């Protein structure tokens, strides 16, 4: 315990391993210490450390905050095989300007801290709000489909996607940059939802089954064939082919021949709870050299977030609508929603990644919830809409206290 | 003294205030102060203009209602 | 650090932050109008400057 070995990394990037002092104060050790890394420094053939005008030399973390200079290497969290930065500091220190009349003062100060408006941002407005107006578009066009069986939705929906597609092409090949790719994407995924329904309206009479067929077919399709040409925006586009690609399933039987919905949903929620545990293997084969590695490795990390993502959608619409508060032994899919949430409410801890872990904990907290507010809309009396607020209030204070404590 | 309480004050005080507000008020809004042309003004009497418009229709609508008296169900 | 007269730094040390005079000289307004013909805004700001 006398001494510790810690990495120190030095100027533009070489790393020295280095047994420390652990009880001295670690202002006694950065200056010997500085002379020891130029020397290898000086060996290499390097360019050694040297300081510029004013400012000092500091121990930091990898982080950037520096250590406390009277404290021992002890007395701070460090430990054994641990990795620290040795820094050069510049001076902070310079007039202090003043303005008298307030009028001036206003403009000289607001205009520094905050950001105005630039035809750059611009751009991503106008493009979001003609993104806005087409589901928009499409919405209305929808709703008259419902009451009548003329051609009109199909043939003004289609006209509309392959307009829309056509502008979003010619971006994509005059795109130069970044920010020239957003708009070229957001312009190009807004095209899928007129075509989607565009397809799914023509089927005459009344809508229904067929016509579901058609449109989670052709949007299953289109997300795969965005996917694959453009190899951007992975995580949304992988949620949609999902869930397009399960609901045709359900749309397929019941449109040729189902018994009951309970059937059906029991065995989307069944392939939903074994796709858990297969996700992450999914994911991982579903993705100078470096380069490469590090591209893959974000891949992969997206392609699980949206896969855990498109599963989260389908169970909290099956499990709400499979736990009927009449139908027969009302307490028993109750009961299975509950050890349903509890083992993604446990599973959580199994990611390593911040919003990996919170949609999953959110998951399960959503079905409760969920589940809950039905009984208080069906079967309403004064003690349902009593004791369920009752228990969406306590619930989360429960979970809150029991992990900050 | 220090200015504190209510007063007297001249015509050549009251635009100099006015003056000021206006300034203080551009540099909130647009961030400069050289006031090339300035909007504040010409926005507010246009506001002004729509209300004195309104005011003559209904000088307008109270003389025709003494020239030929008539009446409404009430 | 020298001492041959030219080193305006020599025997000169440093104790802390303050206050100082700048460098500029600034011109006493030509003409000053009496206070009774003093205009309010530009006087004020002037006062100030």
């Amino acid at each position: 315990p006398q001494a510790v070995v810690v990495g120190v990394m030095a100027g533009e990037g070489v790393q020295i391993g280095v047994l420390l002092d652990a009880n001295a104060p670690v202002s006694v050790m950065t200056d010997p210490l500085l002379k020891v890394v130029n020397s290898r420094l000086r060996e290499l053939g390097e360019a050694p450390l040297e300081a510029t005008g004013r400012g000092r030399w500091a121990l930091c973390l990898v982080d950037g905050a520096p250590l406390r200079a009277t404290q021992s290497l002890t007395e701070q969290d460090v430990y054994d095989g641990d990795r620290l930065w040795i820094r050069f500091i510049a001076d902070t220190e310079r007039r202090s300007q003043v303005i008298e009349h307030i009028s001036t003062a206003v403009a000289s100060d607001l205009s520094k801290r905050f950001a105005r408006i630039d035809p750059i941002v611009a751009v991503q407005v106008g493009a979001s709000m003609v993104a806005t107006g087409v589901v928009l578009a499409t919405g209305v066009l929808g709703w008259w489909r419902w009451h009548h069986n003329t051609w009109l939705t199909t043939i003004y929906t289609a006209v509309i996607g392959v307009l829309v597609l056509a502008v979003a092409m010619l971006l994509l090949m005059r795109a130069k940059t970044d920010a020239d790719r957003r708009v070229a994407d957001i312009m190009l995924m807004s095209a899928i939802m007129p075509v989607t329904v565009a397809a799914a309206a023509a089927p005459p009479g009344p809508v229904g089954s067929p016509q579901a067929v058609l449109g989670f077919g052709v949007l299953t399709v289109a997300a795969a064939l965005a996917l694959r040409f453009t190899g951007r925006r992975l995580g949304i586009y992988t949620t949609i082919v999902i869930i397009g690609a399960l609901t045709m399933l359900a749309a397929l039987a019941r449109m040729v021949a189902a018994t009951s919905a309970v059937t059906l949903l029991s065995s989307l929620l069944l392939i939903c709870v074994v796709a858990y545990h297969a996700a992450p293997a999914l994911s991982r084969r579903l993705a100078s050299s470096v380069r490469d590695v590090l591209l893959q490795a974000e891949r992969a990390r997206s392609f699980l977030s949206g896969l855990l993502t498109g599963l989260g959608v389908m169970v909290v619409v099956c499990m709400t609508s499979l736990c009927d508060p009449h139908t027969g032994q009302r307490w028993l899919p109750l009961i299975l929603a509950g050890f349903t949430s509890g083992f993604l409410l446990l599973r959580g801890r199994s990611y390593v990644d911040r919003w990996q872990s919170i949609t999953l904990a959110g998951t399960a907290v959503i079905i409760a919830a969920a589940v809950c507010v039905r009984y208080a809309l069906e079967l309403s009396s004064p003690l349902a809409v009593s004791i369920v607020a009752a228990i969406l209030v306590l619930l989360p204070a429960a979970g809150m206290a029991a992990a900050a404590h | 003294g220090s200015g504190y309480g209510l007063g007297l004050s001249t015509r050549t005080q009251v635009t100099g205030y006015q003056f000021l507000a206006r300034r203080t008020a551009m540099a909130l809004t647009r961030w400069r102060v050289r006031m090339e042309i300035e909007p504040g003004r010409r926005q507010t009497l246009a506001v002004v203009a729509s209300v004195s418009a309104a005011l003559v229709i209904c000088l307008g609508a109270l003389l025709w209602s003494f020239i030929s008296p008539s009446g409404q169900l009430n | 650090r020298k001492p041959d007269g030219k080193d305006l730094n020599f025997g000169v040390v440093r104790v802390g932050v303050g206050m100082t005079r700048p460098e500029v000289t600034w011109g006493e307004p030509q003409n000053m109008p009496t206070d009774i013909e003093l205009e309010p805004v530009t006087g004020k700001a002037l006062q100030e400057f």
